[PDB]
Order: structure tokens, then sequence, then C-alpha cells
RNA sequence: AGGAGUGGAGCCUGCGGCUUAAUUUGACUCAACACGGGAAACCUCACCCGGCCCGGACACGGACAGGAUUGACAGAUUGAU
RNA sequence: AGCGUGUGCCUACCCUACGCCGGCAGGCGCGGGUAACCCGUUGAACCCCAUUCGUGAUGGGGAUCGGGGAUUGCAAUUAUUCCCCAUGAACGAGGAAUUCCCAGUAAGUGCGGGUCAUAAGCUUGCGUUGAUUAAGUCCCUGCCCUUUGUACACACCGCCCG
């Protein structure tokens, strides 16, 4: 069964709000910036942005499979339809979502404000 | 004594779907939707208190929370005690209250007598 | 919780290494583990037992619980259910 | 205590719905299928796409 | 300091204890030296607990523990 | 300069006082008082009267398979299978 | 008329045309609509046109109450709402005091949304009918700038003298 056009665009929003808040709570101390969800007829692609991507995937892509197995099981839509990437933010000293988590990590490690 | 033009003795053997045509609309609808699982077990308790009561003696007081129990005409004479939030208050069922709820006989509040007004 | 609950919760932990929940004590049964009749309270308290030992890693969200598996938690499932290391979970499947 | 505790019929009414991120029951926006608190909607509004125009 | 012990704990709301006689199978079984198996209590005819799981024998009834079947 | 009024009346809803087992509570000039999106039958529920449950992780010592809790018909007890 | 809403992850919970039965509140089927496709030409209310009433606590006004009937719910008694009879109070344009407002405005008049199992005297939007007066001042209440008096500055709710 399909759904209304008014509901489909609002339920589309609450997906990317919970996804983004979950990934904030997860990778806030890994320099996470945002997500970018592109939907193909084959799959739904989720592009994670981060400062250092190569310390996010784990080793040879170990942490990326736990994340794409959680986000399949939470939002229910089946296997082989979701897949996570990890691209890098271009100018790290511009986006304020990387500069508040760097500043929190600087403060937590005992540095004067 | 009667009720809508029929004495209590025919009400004691008035059937379930025919007594419903004498009641008012809340009570008729309530008997249409059914008496639930914890309301059949109250009438059984009042039968068990009635046929073990002595023939010159009214039965002992029985404690309930069921303030929504309709006073059926097969429930006359019993000593039920319906709660008021604090205490179980003693109720004796008379035949003239056979369309009311049980929970309008334990008052739920202290009827107010005022004092001197303070700083208004 | 009985054996066919506490065992069956641990079975799908080794399969893919992650488990989600709802923080819903009052749920009749967990939706991933149908045909077993394990409530959500059972899997919730099982992972609450596993987190204090250090076998899983907790993360919360809006409403749902999330749990990953640490390296010393793989061996705790490897001997509790007696598996050989010749099989692998989903760690070393793609790339 | 099996036919008991989660026994009471929560099939409607104010305390069968709760916020989907707060799990709080007061000030709830059910319109368009949001089901958020009135406070947690205001945090995530620009993420959903509700822009304040006028 | 900065507290009072108050001695006001009243947990006296006694629960039960599981009174089991030593190897209650001897209450269940009785065997003579020829080798007869005299099951002194009834066996429940249910599908789940048939032919192995024994009932209770009260003062006026039979009684199960699995499906709590009752007789007279 | 005016218009509609409000303040008088009935009622609806807030807030004080009184009352109460409890009448949960925050807010007191504009910048508290149809405000808490607060139109509470139950739930909401905090408050009052009574009762059940652990949903007390984990670490340590005892009980410990002449056992540890568990579950359960009837009878009494109970608001209450 | 105009803004709108409509079958929902957990989640039960709807917008409803049309035929029949009912004074009516409603009840049965039977279709449409995940919507510029259906309710819907959204056949709104004041407004407009005819009959009756005739300055009186009247047919204005409807409070408060006695009987029934019907939906919602697990539950309607301390009345959930709704329908029908009956009862028919205060109130005769409001003291001291005080609020809002400059044009499609005030005011009237309905309609949607939120709340919503049940439900708007609230709020938030929308239309429809649609004016009087003003195009000015610092009198009041306040805000501000410049000169200027201060023995004030947890700052006139100040500091202080018998
Ligand atoms: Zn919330
Ligand atoms: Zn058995």
């Amino acid at each position: 069964v399909q759904i209304s056009k008014k509901r489909k665009f609002v339920a589309d929003g609450i997906f990317k709000a919970e996804l983004n808040e979950f990934l904030t709570r997860e990778l806030a101390e890994d320099g996470y910036s945002g997500v970018e969800v592109r939907v193909t007829p084959t799959r739904t692609e989720i592009i994670i942005l981060a400062t250092r991507t190569q310390n996010v995937l784990g080793e040879k892509g170990r942490r990326i499979r736990e994340l794409t197995a959680v986000v399949q099981k939470r939002f229910g839509f089946p296997e082989g339809s979701v897949e996570l990437y990890a691209e890098k933010v271009a100018t790290r000293g511009l986006c304020a979502i990387a500069q508040a988590e760097s500043l929190r990590y600087k403060l937590l490690g005992g540095l004067a404000v | 004594f009667t009720y809508r033009g029929v004495d209590l003795d025919q009400l004691l053997d008035m059937s379930y779907e025919q007594l419903m045509q004498l009641y008012s609309a809340r009570q008729r609808r309530r008997l249409n939707r059914g008496l639930r699982r914890k309301q059949h077990s109250l009438l059984k308790r009042l039968r068990k208190a009635k046929k073990e009561a002595p023939p010159m003696e009214k039965p002992e007081v029985v404690k309930t929370h069921l303030r929504d129990m309709i006073i059926l005409p097969e429930m006359v004479g019993s000593m039920v005690g319906v709660y008021n939030g604090k205490t179980f208050n003693q109720v004796e069922i008379k035949p003239e209250m056979i369309g009311h709820y049980l929970g309008e006989f334990s008052i739920t509040y202290k009827p107010v007598k005022h004092g001197r007004p303070g700083i208004g | 919780m009985p054996k066919k609950n506490r065992i069956a919760i641990y079975e799908l932990l080794f399969k893919e290494g992650v488990m989600v929940a709802k923080k819903d004590v009052h749920m009749p049964k967990h939706p991933e583990l149908a045909d077993k009749n394990v409530p959500n309270l059972h899997v919730m308290k099982a992972m609450q037992s596993l987190k204090s030992r250090g076998y899983v890693k907790e993360q919360f969200a809006w409403r749902h619980f999330y749990w990953y598996l640490t390296n010393e938690g793989i061996q705790y499932l490897r001997d509790y259910l007696h598996l050989p290391p010749e099989i692998v979970p989903a760690t070393l499947r793609r790339s | 205590h099996q036919q008991l505790y989660w026994s009471h019929p929560r099939k409607f009414g104010q305390g069968s719905r709760s916020c989907r991120v707060c799990s709080n029951r007061h000030g709830l926006i059910r319109k368009y299928g949001l089901n958020m608190c009135r406070q947690c909607f205001r945090q995530y509004a620009k993420d959903i796409g509700f822009i304040k125009l006028d | 300091k900065k507290r009072k012990k108050k001695s006001c704990t009243t947990p006296k709301k006694n629960k039960h204890k599981r009174k089991k006689v030593k190897l209650a199978v001897l209450k269940y079984y009785k065997v003579d030296e020829n080798g007869k198996i005299s099951r002194l209590r009834r066996e429940c005819p249910s599908d789940e607990c048939g032919a192995g799981v024994f009932m209770a024998s009260h003062f006026d009834r039979h009684y199960c523990g699995k499906c709590c079947l009752t007789y007279c």
C-alpha cells in the first residue's frame, strides 16, 4: 500500500533527522559532519561525511558493516538495499559542525577554555 | 411496590433481554454491551452470601470496588460495601434504586463547610 | 528468562554482530525473533547483562537501543555456543 | 501478575501516545504523521524541511 | 555523621519457602524387590505431560502442575 | 477625535482563599491569572487510600543438585480467577 | 466563499457521496478517495425577499432543573457529548476604573486546523459583509537625544535629619 504525498515527504524528513542524530551520537568524537541520502531504484545510498574517513571504517571496512547492518535493522527496509560510504569534508576549517566537536574534544582533554 | 408498572416478584424472574426494555438508555446500552468478567463474579458472591444467610437475617457486608455495577432487581436486600477512595462504605440495597449505579452511594468527598477567609 | 530465550538471543548476535531494540519493556515479542516468543524485555535485560561485562558496546538514539560486539565478546559467544573459528561472521565477507 | 500489570486498555486517549524522541506524552504534534513533541519538533524542524518563511 | 540510622525498616511481609522432602521421587515411587513399578499417584492424560509427569493427589481431588487439570 | 467595548448580569474557564484522605503543581506589574499548547472519566498523574512486581547490571562469600527462586486448581483470605 | 484536512511504523483511531428505516440525535448496506481524479460547483452564516409577533420581563433572554431516546468507550453515576418534551431565573445597555484599533481596518458573521475513542464558549488561520473619526500633539503614560544639578552609584524602590 502507498501513502499520501503529505505523509511521504514528512516521513522522509524524520528518517534523515533520526539518522543524523544517531550518527552524531555515534561519531561525534570521530569528526562527523553530516549525511547525504541519495535514493536509486536499486538501493538507497547514504554518504557519511567525516574529517578523517580512514579512521572511521575500522580496518579494511569493519566498522562500516556494523553501521550498515544497524541502519538496515532499525529502519526495517531490507538487506542489499542500504549501503554506507564515507567521504571527506573539503575545508575542515569552514564547517561549524566539525569545529564544535573538535572544541569539545579539546576541552574534555583538559585544556583551558 | 412496582417499577414501570410491574412488581418486584416478576422482576426476580424477568429474563436478561426483557428486563433491558425497562431500563433507561445508559443501563439498557450497558446490558447490551455485556457485563464483564469481574461483574459476573460479584453477583455470584451475592448469591453465595444470600443462600448461606439465615432466613431472618440480612447477609453480611461485602466489600467491592465496582462502583459501575448497575443495581439489578436480583440484587435487592444485599449489604454491599462500595469504596469511596478511602473507606468501604456500608450500602443496603432497597428496591427503589434498581436503575442506578453502585457508586453514587459512597460519597467521594467531605461536603464543604467553610471557615473564616484568610488573605483573599 | 528460560534457556530457549537466553540462548536464542545470543544466536543472532554472532550471526551479524549487531542488535537493535526499542526500549519497550511492555512489547509482547521482539520483531526480529519471531516464532520464538521472546519479549523485548528479555533481550533488553540480556544485553544489559552483557554490557556490564564488556562483551557488547552500547549506543542509544532517539528511542532505540543499539549494540555492537567487541573483540573479547566474540570469544564469549564462541565458547557459550561452541563454534569453530573456521566459519566467520559478517566481518570478513565483503572486501 | 500475567493477566495483570500491562492489562489496562490503552487503545486510545492521551496516555497511549508519546513523543517519538522524547517518549513524553504532553504537547504532541500528530499532524501529517509527525508524532513529535512540540519542543522536539522545534529542534529538528529544519532537518525535516519545515522552513520558516513568514 | 549528617544522618540518623532511624531503625525504621519493616520488611516483615514473609514470603514462602519450597518445602521439599529428601528425594520426593520416594514419595512418588514404591518398588518391591521383585521389580514392580507402583505409581502411587495419578498420571496426567494431557498431551504435553502424558505418561511421564505425575499429578497430585489431594484430600478430595487429583491435581496437575503443568496444565493444572482437576478431578473429584 | 472617535468606534467597539470591558468593568454591571447569567454562564464557560484560569488564579487566590476556604474545604479536604487528596483537592498534584509551576508562574504574581507591563515581563503570572483560556499560560505550561494544561479541553484530566480510566491512561495522562505527579496527589490520596490499598495491593502486586523487580524490570536489584556486575564482582565476591554462603544455599547449592538429600536442590536455589519460579509457576499453579480448590478452600479460606481478598476490591479482584 | 476562502484557507484547509482526510484510511496512521508501533496504533486501536476517517473524509465520506448514494438508497432504505426513523420527528430527530442516529441505524443499516453500499460505493469513491493515499486525493486539482472522491466528499465537492466545498449548494456556509450573517446578508436579501415574504408571513406572524407588537414595546410587556412579551413569543427578547436562555440559566437552573424533571422525565425519556441515541451514539463514544473496557467504564458515562460528581450529569462526556448529542437529540425531544417540559420548567423559564438574572438581565431595561451598566459606578469608580480600564483595553484594543488608521482601511478591505474596527465590528458583525460563519468556516477550517490544533487538541480529538468521545469533544471548542479556547487558540490559530480563512473568507464574507463592511464603517465612523485622524492624517496631529507632547497634556497624560512612557522611550530617547543634547545641555546640567547631584554629598546618588548591592544607583530615587537612592542617600539621609531629628
Ligand atoms: Zn518530545
Ligand atoms: Zn508437562
